[PDB]
Formats: C-alpha cells, structure tokens, sequence
C-alpha cells in the first residue's frame, strides 16, 4: 500500500481579516474530514479570552 | 454474392456512473449528478448509512 503526503499551502494573506489555505492533494472525503474538523473545535473547543461580567455598580 | 459472412461478437460492461439517467416506477425520472462515496451517507442511530 502506498499512502501520500499534504504538501504545498497558500498562505494568501490580508493584514487582520483573513487568510486563505490551499492545500494539495486531498481524496475522497479529505477536504471534509480536514474542513468539518476544524470548525467544531475552532468552536467549542478553542481557548481564548473575553468579558464573562460587567458590574457598572448601581 | 457474399459467400462467406463472417459476423463478430464483442462484449463490453457498460456500468453506472454520474450521468446516467435513473428513474423508479411511481413516475419519478432523473439523472445521478454525482455518485458520492458511502463516507458523505447520513446514517441513523445505528449506523447503517
């Protein structure tokens, strides 16, 4: 059995906005097992910080 | 005229692919746009896609 290798990425970038990946090759069902994974735990799976409470005070 | 006829019998396995047009018996036609792989299938509790 022969597997292969991800290779060649285009990191098209855009200051802060956004950033665009290009990755070759991929199979049947790659481009989904690689995508889908990524936005669950980009989710709910991510750290990171931000306000949790805001008292003014009256 | 023709003495001796000589007719050939080829055979080629025609399958099924994305493009054919499939159908059932209620009157409902169509065309497989694209034949995915089981791995894209929505599979109930058990399992079975």
């Amino acid at each position: 059995t022969e597997f292969l290798k991800p290779r060649l990425v285009d990191i098209e970038q855009v200051s802060s906005t956004h950033a665009k990946v290009t990755l070759e090759p991929l199979e049947r069902g790659f481009g989904h097992t690689l995508g889908n994974a990524l936005r669950r735990i980009l989710l709910s799976s991510m750290p990171g910080c931000a306000v949790t409470e805001v008292e003014i005070d009256g | 005229g023709v003495l001796k006829i000589v007719k050939v019998y080829l055979a080629v396995k025609r399958r099924i692919q994305p493009g054919d047009k499939m159908a059932g018996r209620h009157g409902n036609k169509g065309v497989i746009s694209k034949i995915n792989p089981i791995e894209d299938m929505p599979y109930d509790e058990n399992g079975t896609p």
